[PDB]
């Protein structure tokens, strides 16, 4: 089975998606295809991203499908009849839901891993690559695997830094630990 | 282009307020896709005639109760 | 009109059809299925949207292959109703079923009425 699973709808039709091209091992190409028409879907705002709005008929769906196909020639195939389905099944309108989706399925088959250093305020760069590398290095880092960390802005940790990957936490905060230390005197 | 050509020739050209139209309708209770300016509990004029209030405003579908028989509005 | 369409469902005996042509049956209008034992007169009832209609079905409902043909009669099952309608038991759909062969009417009026 395909390494990391989708619960759901919507990333069911991914997980389709991800299995039925890994059997015809062009994952890189459908992966590349997707970027591209998800692109051009997205560069295309108003009439054909802001008309994905769920109303159109079966026949303007596949009218649609139509377009989207008109608009570049280079799609893989698989993602060609991956349209259709979706047209097809007149989900159409979560369309980079299963964009996204695939996306989230692909890095992982790539080994892309990603993490999080949430703080109160931004940290320094010099701060960011010194994680950076120590994540990297650690053996919770598997490698053979990257690591995307990506520090993001969260006021109500006060403080300190949360490392996240992997579902697996280390909240060494100052938030965290005020509400440990506050409870524990309140004794 | 030639693809954003056709798409605006697909395109539905709705006001999305003041206007909407019907997406399933039977029992007497009707959901028409629109109407986004629809105020709770208003009157809204079935293009064939009959009138029916709106009680359900729903994320995306606005259900309006018909106040007259079904054999009008398709 | 000849407003072809394809049987979607046959859900227990409230069948359901979907208008392919953009033109829809309207609610309360009847269809029929021209079934191998006769016709089924079906009668719409919901529209479901994506033109499919979902038809209360009057005769019986067994043997319904899944898209088979169904055109639409265009207006309530019209009864024949008359003077020359008494002496006979007419069938829901409105036929003789008293074989006293076809009943002469001048008028047939829509089952439904206000």
């Amino acid at each position: 089975p395909p390494p990391v699973r989708l619960f759901g709808v919507e990333g069911t039709y991914a997980t389709a998606l991800y299995q039925a091209a890994a059997k015809n091992s062009s994952i890189d190409a459908a992966f590349q295809s997707l970027q591209k028409v998800e692109s051009t879907v997205k560069k295309n705002p108003k009439l054909g991203h802001l008309l994905l709005n769920p109303a159109l008929s079966l026949k303007d769906r596949n009218s649609v499908i139509d377009a989207i196909v008109e608009t570049h020639k280079n799609l893989d195939g698989y993602v060609v009849n991956l349209l259709k389905v979706l047209s097809e099944n007149n989900r159409l309108g979560c369309f980079e839901k299963i964009a996204s989706d695939f996306g989230v399925l692909n890095d992982a088959h790539n080994g892309l891993l990603k993490g999080t250093v949430t703080s109160a305020e931004p940290l320094d760069p010099k701060s960011f690559k010194r994680i950076e590398k120590a994540l990297s290095a650690s053996k919770l880092v598997g490698q053979g695997k990257s690591l995307k960390l990506e520090n993001v802005v969260k006021p109500e940790i006060k403080g300190g830094l949360i490392v996240e990957l992997g579902d697996k936490t280390v909240d060494l905060s100052i938030s965290t630990k005020i509400q440990k230390l506050n409870k524990v005197l309140e004794d | 282009s030639i693809l954003e050509e056709r798409i605006k020739g697909v395109s539905d050209e709705a006001n999305l307020n003041e206007t909407g139209r019907v997406l399933a309708v039977g029992d007497g209770i009707a959901r028409v896709f629109g109407l986004n300016n629809i105020q709770a509990e208003e009157l809204v004029e079935f293009s064939s005639g009959v009138k029916g209030m709106a009680l359900n405003l729903e994320p995306g579908q606005v259900g309006i109760v018909l106040f007259g028989s079904d054999r009008l509005v398709k | 009109t000849p407003i072809t369409g394809k049987v979607t469902a046959v859900i227990g005996a409230i069948v359901d059809v979907h208008f392919e042509q953009s033109e829809l049956p309207a609610i309360l209008n009847a269809l029929e299925i021209k079934t191998p034992q006769g016709k089924l007169v079906l009668e719409v009832a919901q529209h479901l949207g994506e033109n499919t209609v979902r038809t209360i079905a009057m005769d019986g409902t067994e043997g319904l292959v899944r898209g088979e043909k169904v055109l639409d009669t265009g207006g309530p099952i019209s009864v024949p109703v008359g003077r020359e309608t008494l002496g006979r038991i007419i069938n829901v759909i409105g036929e003789p079923i008293d074989e006293r062969g076809p009943i002469k009417s001048k008028l047939r009026k829509p089952i439904h009425a206000d």
